RNA sequence: UAAAUUAAUAAAUAAUUAUUAAACUAAUUUUAUAUUAAUAUUAUGAAAAAUUUAAAAAUUAAUUUUUUUUUCUAAUUUUU
């Protein structure tokens, strides 16, 4: 209406949807490195990366390999039916941090000892459970004994 | 070796290539954000400057009219004050921490009724698939 | 002879059809060129009927018209609901 | 496509080696090349090529460079990670005095973009001084110190507090000394000698950009044409065409069109009997 | 070869 | 054999569709003037019950603290949010009927920000007065 | 009975336009925004356009809908491959929600730069204008009153000129045209760095 | 043509997986998170109704097994089953006799495998040279160092 | 000053008007290489900036061939020796530079399969030499006005430096209004080649 | 190295002369003729075999004046999703039904719209004043849109009424378990 | 995969590979990462490029390649 709109100005980021259109095995070891940091190896793979600055370089180096698409965040809160009031830093604050392939630790061994202990803190979760039953029965067997003499 | 010419058909599908890259780097020089207002519509038309050869206008039989149906539509959270009017109603059911139970009318919590390890008996089927092995989400 | 794994094709070398063409680089071999492709290529399209509609029956890449313009014969019998 | 039994067993028709982890860097080791052991952005550094085996043994954490940066960050040879602000003070009331002393320049070596011109009041260098003195004075406390300086002393501007560091202190000694911790002052002196410095480096950077030095935001030179003050294509400065100017009309070679009534030069053919 | 599961 | 498949607006295209001419016209508007009435008309655009701030100030954040002009709710945009195109989602629809203004610390930035606007398809903006809009308090 | 969902919520947008009105056909020109080649959607851009993947049985109503069901109605069971699809679907949402739970963070701490394009990129492309603020891009401002315009089109002529034959049909114009460089015969691709 | 221009926004269609899938009560604002964490966590096939039991159509993980020999735990629990000396099987750590050629530089090869790459296994089976300097060139590190303390 | 550490280039006020890149013109102050400048202060084309020369200097006219022409450097000339330098710095930068390429070329005709755009020369001007221009000025040759550059090896194309008439700039550059930017298209495999 | 002899030893019974008699030449033949089938079959049979099916439907689309060049793209336009192996069954065994697909594509009928992504039911934008006994406006929104669709599928006994069945009481079928 | 110190010219060394085993140091996305130790080790020369020595008439330097298809099916690169 011929006027610079007036109101409390919120800023919305962008979210890039990246696909892979050229094979990775034709390119260098650095270009393959960027694709790896975009969770992209095979042709036809597809990921949803943010528009943060150090991603903008990774995507830039491999522009000749990927086919990007940009979404403003409001154009993402509707691509998946999302109420406008719910942000995303509370939606993620709900999913567990151990989603499929939890971490990316520095080598497939450190991966295999990050999944190991994760399969241990399950064992301990039942074992910290099985003694917490005993420690309460033991603290009662003490009071039944103690109060027995009175 | 390289004996006979690139079938001049093929180099055309390679002129589409540089005109793909010439369309990526048009995306990779967009501003990192967009100064937007609450009151105004979400994305009344408000696209990027991608009105070079604009298509799919038909508002149905158009791919985007699952989305811009809601963008162009009047934005409900019309002010930062209206946001807290809306953000103060949502709960977090599973998040770590303490809560205040009687904040509702008469609800009596669930996790303190069937314990923490037991999950409701979800009907497993093709269409309805519930989370499997729930004791692996405790990190 | 330096017999090291990773120094060439791991165990000997084989020429499968995905290699004799599409060699290292995609051109791809110097010998064993490839078999000629003796499949059955589809035939090119018949001519469309004359226009006599004035509805721009000529336009090929338009939203309204499906590519095929086949108004052949007892097609009016194929009345669809 | 041609997927065959497993992750990383895709196309399997091209003859590349799958299962080869192309993302991982080459083990250049002994080979001598600028491309050695360098993250690809550091390729232009051909003055410190990182070839050689010992660079393979120490970038990679090999035999006895097993903790290679034998002195990485997080050690200080000098002050051993203890803040140098004396708390053992004569009077407990005045222990809070020493808080906020500058351990180094804090302002020049960082190189912040102080967009404050040197003639602003002092109260507009508070947002900078704070970011190095929180845990010492609340932000709204500085605006009580960085105003009593403006009110009591004869100093008002960032340029003043850089030209009157002597006249300022002598005020503080004989008038302040009970409220304004001199920590602020030597902080106030360290910014006012920077905001004044940078404005000299900005005002110069704008004054060359007219004289035609033309460097980018990241300060790399970029060469670009000046603005036009006269006719674009030179007229009294034009170099001669450079090809022998036998015009199209002295030898009517081509590109010449003539009315048929006005046909020229047939003095022996059809101009002898002109019409 | 570390997987990604994309 | 391009320009047969693609048009002439191919290879003969100076893809620099950014600023071959607008920058000049930016220094044109710089020349003429802006004054009270040139704000008083904008005052009527503030008098218009529809409140979309007309003028905008591209000035450093320490500067505006010194001479605050934010009174009529005018827009304070960092000069890159204009240049980069991050401000188009708040900019009038009538590119040919709207004329906002641009205040700035020293008039070189103003024209250097208004040329960014005219690069974004905007037609009328006379592009500066750091002191008038304060003398026109409204 | 058969079923046709096409989405998690059902409620397909009405397929038929109106009792008799125009039918509103979809855009059938491929989104390749140059307008000169004028392509067509190619039966994979017309499978994507209908909400499959680039293949028939990926992401589409051909993969969500049950293989079968016990004729009484008792539904199928969770195929060991089906569950791994629901995890792949959720892994895209979470790939989107996380990748916006980071952005919704960055704008909070102003961490998003105002200058668009990484440092290395901006040196590479000359269409992102330099982000000088208080100077002019090309040195001094047009101090001279412009009314100062150069039009590329006047002097820069890119004309695809037909290389004209030396006209043999007329005698004199054959002799002038005899550009004495027909001794191009010294074009042997000779040894350019040895003798 | 194979250079398709489409909104790659199309290739991950969210028609079937909107946030009402992973967050099943979000239009209910309580925002509960019930995702499917991994393909690993899949508990298994389960009859939705008891009347339609899932068929027993075995796989290469059932129809191809072997009789359970008694492990040293099953004989530690119930010593009533160690009924013959064929039940006193060796230590569990003893997997069995050597069954492959640990050729150097190439893993552990099977017997009957390929000897294209055992060029130096056929040469590290003869044994180290006996009575011969280990260091063929480069002035053996022992000879370089000086004799000290005539006895040692 | 030491015999080891010598100023790699020194300040210089030109008296004559030298054509070369290190050259200048009448009365401008330029930091030209030391070895070159040192055979100017002997030659007389230049003199180190003593405080006296910073106001006027007796430059040279080829008319009478002696140092008679007094060119006084007031603030106005210092707005003239800037635009005249800033101009012929773009000249001597693109004319000296030899901007390289890496491209893909299958087939036999040594033909670059995705031929070059006037976009893709201003792009390799700003990339390598930081010369920021309008790609509307770059006129291609006749062989490459149709299909773009299109061929490997050495190509050149003309860049039109328009605004050189009020700078009085001729005979000190090879062509007042053009300059030959000199491509070269070093074909490369998918490893290092783009597009 | 194990030549799977006992897997080939009984299958030389269908080779020809010299191969059947001797073994080391019988195996060598079949363990090659087998070794090339399962290499021909994985990488070469389809892109031949799936060209007979294309050459069939084409020349069966060709009878009706359309080509495969036009039919292959005019099917995906109509979201019709018939794999070519099926169009070849229709080209032969159900000719009329095939030409029905033919006359459909050539028709100017509006192809079905792409599916709409999930929408936000507008009750998420109201804040229910939480009373224990009244349902949230977004549940009784979802429910009615899930019960109207359960009455949609299959002729059943569920409150069997002509056409659309009974709903406003189906949503409140919990009170029928209430005391 | 490697390609360096040395050889009256290759049983020896690096580097690689291998067997066995390891610990989660700022840098970022909520991204992504095979880094090591201990031993075993009869090896001197890298397609197509990009260039560089050389009468080379190839050798040499160079540095990225360097293929193991469960079965039915689907497909976007066409001896026009
Ligand atoms: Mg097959």
């Amino acid at each position: 209406t011929t006027t610079i709109a007036a109101g409390p100005y919120r800023r919305v980021g962008n979210v890039f949807i990246v696909t892979c259109i050229d094979h990775p095995f034709k390119f260098s070891w650095e270009v393959n490195r960027m694709l790896r940091e975009l969770r992209l190896e095979f042709m036809g793979q597809t990921t949803v990366v943010p528009d943060i600055p150090p991603v903008r370089k990774r995507i830039w180096r491999v522009r000749h390999v990927v086919r990007v698409d940009q979404l403003d965040l409001d154009e993402a809160k509707a691509l998946i039916g999302i109420p406008e009031h719910i942000s995303f830093r509370d939606l993620a604050g709900q999913i567990p941090p151990t989603f499929g392939r939890g971490g990316s630790v520095a080598n497939p061994h450190m991966r295999s000892k990050m999944n190991f202990m994760r399969l241990r803190r399950m064992r301990l979760r039942d074992v910290m459970h099985r003694d917490q039953l005993e420690k309460r029965l033991l603290e009662e067997r003490h009071h039944a004994l103690q109060q027995q003499q009175q | 070796e390289l004996l006979h010419p690139l079938p001049v058909w093929a180099r055309r599908q390679q002129w589409l290539k540089r005109d793909t890259v010439e369309m990526n780097e048009a995306i990779l020089r967009e501003p990192y954000y967009r100064i937007k207002t609450f009151a105004q519509p979400a994305a009344f038309v408000s696209p990027r400057v991608s009105e070079s050869a604009a298509h799919e206008p038909d508002t149905q039989q158009s791919s985007r009219y699952g989305v811009d149906r809601q963008l162009r539509g009047p934005r409900r959270a019309v002010s930062p004050e209206r946001l807290q009017e809306l953000r103060e109603q949502l709960q977090f059911v599973g998040s770590i921490g303490p809560k205040v139970p009687p904040a509702a009318g008469a609800g009596t919590a669930y996790q303190d009724e069937y314990g923490t390890r037991l999950r409701p008996r979800y009907p497993q089927s093709w269409d309805t698939v519930p989370p499997h092995q729930p004791s692996r989400s405790e990190i | 002879r330096a017999q090291h794994p990773n120094a060439g094709t791991r165990f000997g070398r084989v020429y499968n059809r995905g290699f004799v063409r599409y060699g290292f680089g995609g051109f791809g071999m110097s010998v064993y060129s490839s078999k000629k492709d003796r499949t059955f290529k589809v035939m090119p399209v018949p001519p469309p009927p004359p226009a006599t509609t004035a509805v721009e029956q000529r336009d090929d890449f338009a939203d309204n018209r499906g590519l095929s313009a086949t108004t052949r014969t007892l097609s009016p019998t194929f009345r669809m609901f | 496509a041609s997927t065959a039994k497993g992750y990383m067993n895709r196309v399997m028709v091209y003859a590349h080696r799958r299962r080869k982890a192309r993302y991982l860097a080459p083990k250049n080791a002994h080979v001598r090349s600028p491309l050695a052991h360098k993250m690809p952005e550091e390729y232009g550094n051909t003055w410190d090529p990182r070839s050689g085996v010992e660079w393979h043994n120490r970038m990679r954490n090999r035999n006895h460079y097993r903790h290679w940066p034998w002195a990485r960050w997080t050690d200080d040879p000098v002050r051993f990670h203890q803040d140098s602000v004396c708390h053992r003070t004569v009077s407990a009331l005045s222990t809070v005095a020493n808080n906020g002393a500058p351990e180094w320049d804090y302002y020049a070596e960082v190189g912040q973009a102080y967009e404050t011109p040197s003639h602003f009041p002092l109260s507009y260098t508070a947002p900078f001084i704070y970011q190095y003195t929180a845990q010492c004075w609340s932000r709204e406390d500085l605006q009580s110190y960085l105003e009593r300086i403006e009110q009591s002393s004869g100093l008002r501007t960032i340029a003043d507090a850089a030209s009157r560091r002597e006249a300022l202190y002598t005020w503080w000694h004989n008038a302040g000394m009970n409220v304004i911790p001199l920590g602020v002052l030597q902080h106030l002196e360290l910014v006012s000698r920077d905001i004044v410095a940078q404005n000299a480096r900005k005002s110069y950077r704008i004054e060359q950009h007219e004289r035609g030095i033309l460097r980018t935001p990241e300060m790399e030179r970029y060469y670009a044409l000046p603005h036009l003050r006269g006719p674009s294509m030179p007229v009294q400065l034009a170099q001669p065409s450079g090809k022998y100017p036998s015009g199209k009309f002295t030898q009517m070679m081509e590109d010449v069109a003539i009315h048929p009534l006005q046909k020229p030069d047939a003095r022996y053919k059809h101009n002898m009997y002109p019409a | 070869i570390t997987r990604l599961y994309t | 054999n391009l320009n047969k498949r693609y048009g002439a607006p191919y290879v003969a295209k100076g893809y620099a569709s950014l600023d071959p001419r607008c920058s000049l016209d930016a220094y044109s508007s710089f020349q003429q003037t802006v004054t009270s009435a040139d704000m008083k008309k904008a005052l009527l655009s503030i008098d218009s019950t529809s409140s979309g701030a007309l003028v905008i100030d591209v000035r450093s954040e320490p500067e505006r603290r010194l001479r605050p002009l934010l009174s009529p709710a005018i827009v304070a945009l960092h000069p890159h949010d204009i240049l980069s195109g991050a401000a188009c989602p708040i900019l009038p629809s009538n590119k040919e009927r709207a004329e906002m203004f641009v205040v700035a610390s020293e008039a070189q930035r103003a024209v250097n920000a208004c040329t960014a606007l005219r690069r974004w398809g905007f037609s009328r903006v006379t592009a500066v007065s750091v002191d008038a809009v304060s003398e026109a308090i409204a | 009975y058969s079923e046709y969902r096409s989405s998690y919520t059902g409620a397909r947008s009405a397929p038929w336009a109106a009792p008799e009105a125009a039918p509103a056909y979809p855009s059938a020109r491929s989104p390749f925004p140059l307008e000169r080649p004028r392509f067509r959607k190619t039966h994979i851009e017309w499978m994507l356009h209908h909400g499959h993947g680039d293949r028939y049985g990926k992401y589409g109503p051909s993969r969500e809908i049950a293989d079968f069901e016990y004729a009484d109605g008792t539904p199928s069971s969770i195929s060991g491959k089906r569950f791994a699809l629901k995890h792949h679907q959720d892994h895209l949402l979470v790939q989107l929600i996380r990748s916006a739970a980071i952005v919704e963070r960055f704008e909070e701490e102003e961490l998003l730069p105002r200058i668009p394009g990484t440092p290395e990129q901006r040196s590479w492309d000359p269409e992102i204008p330099l982000f000088l603020e208080d100077v002019d891009e090309f040195g001094r401002p047009p101090r001279p009153v412009a009314g100062a315009t150069y039009d590329p089109a006047a002097f820069v002529s890119d004309d695809i000129k037909k290389d004209v034959r030396r006209p043999f049909w007329s005698r004199r114009r054959w002799a002038l045209s005899d550009n004495f460089m027909v001794p191009m015969s010294p074009k042997p691709k000779n040894t350019i760095k040895d003798e | 043509r194979y250079r398709l221009f489409h909104p790659v926004h199309q290739t991950v269609p969210f028609h079937f997986n909107p946030v009402q899938s992973i967050f099943p009560l979000i239009y209910e604002n309580n925002l509960l998170a019930k995702p499917r964490l991994s393909w690993k966590d899949y508990e298994g096939r389960k009859e939705f109704d008891a009347d339609h039991p899932l068929p027993v159509v075995g796989t290469r993980l059932n129809e191809r097994t072997t009789t359970h020999k008694w492990s040293h735990w099953d004989q530690y629990i119930n010593p009533q089953i160690t009924q013959s000396w064929m039940y006193l099987t060796q230590t569990p750590e003893y997997v069995g006799p050597r069954s492959g050629h640990n050729v150097i530089k190439m893993g552990w090869m099977k017997i009957g495998g390929s000897w294209k790459y055992s060029r130096s296994y056929n040469d590290a089976r003869r044994g180290f040279a006996k009575g011969q300097w280990q260091e063929r060139k480069m002035t053996p590190r022992f000879m370089l160092a000086p004799r000290v303390s005539a006895g040692g | 000053m030491a015999p080891e550490l010598q100023l790699e280039y020194i300040p210089i006020i030109f008296t004559r008007t030298i054509l070369g890149p290190q050259g200048g013109f009448a009365g401008e102050e330029r930091l030209i290489k030391r070895e070159v400048a040192q055979k100017y202060m002997s030659e007389g084309n230049a003199v180190t900036p003593s405080a006296e020369f910073h106001q006027g200097v007796w430059c040279y006219n080829p008319d009478s061939e002696q140092y008679d022409r007094f060119v006084e450097r007031n603030a106005e000339f210092l707005d003239f020796a800037a635009r005249k330098r800033q101009w012929l710095d773009v000249y001597w930068r693109v004319n000296t530079g030899y901007l390289l390429f890496g491209r893909q070329s299958w087939g036999q005709g040594w033909l670059l399969n995705c031929p070059l755009r006037k976009k893709d020369i201003a792009q390799k001007l700003w990339e390598q030499y930081k010369v920021r221009v309008d790609p509307r000025l770059i006129e291609f040759r006749e062989k490459d006005r149709r299909t773009g550059i299109q061929d490997l090896g050495h190509n050149w194309c003309w860049l039109y430096l328009p605004g050189a008439e009020e700078l009085a700039i001729d005979r000190e550059v090879y062509d007042n209004k053009r300059v030959k930017v000199r491509m070269h298209i070093r074909k490369m495999s998918s490893y290092g080649a783009l597009y | 190295y194990y030549r799977a002899t006992a897997e080939l030893d009984r299958l030389r019974g269908m080779l020809r002369g010299r191969a059947r008699l001797e073994r080391k030449v019988g195996l060598k033949r079949i363990t090659f003729l087998m070794r090339t089938q399962t290499r021909y079959r994985v990488e070469q049979k389809a892109h031949w075999e799936r060209a007979i099916v294309r050459k069939n439907v084409d020349s069966a689309a060709h009878e009706h004046g359309s080509g495969w060049q036009h039919l292959r793209n005019d099917l995906a336009r109509q979201n019709l999703m018939l794999l070519p192996r099926t169009q070849q069954q229709l080209a032969q065994y159900e000719p009329l039904a095939f030409r029905a697909v033919m006359e459909l594509c050539a028709s100017r009928v509006a192809p079905p719209p792409p599916p709409m992504t999930a929408q936000v039911p507008e009750e998420a934008y109201a804040t229910r004043p939480e009373d224990p006994k009244v349902a949230h406006p977004a549940a009784r929104r979802q429910l009615e849109e899930c019960v109207e669709r359960m009455l949609c599928t299959g002729r059943s006994d569920v409150l069997q009424r002509e056409g659309p069945r009974t709903t406003q009481a189906w949503m409140d079928a919990w009170k029928e378990y209430d005391l």
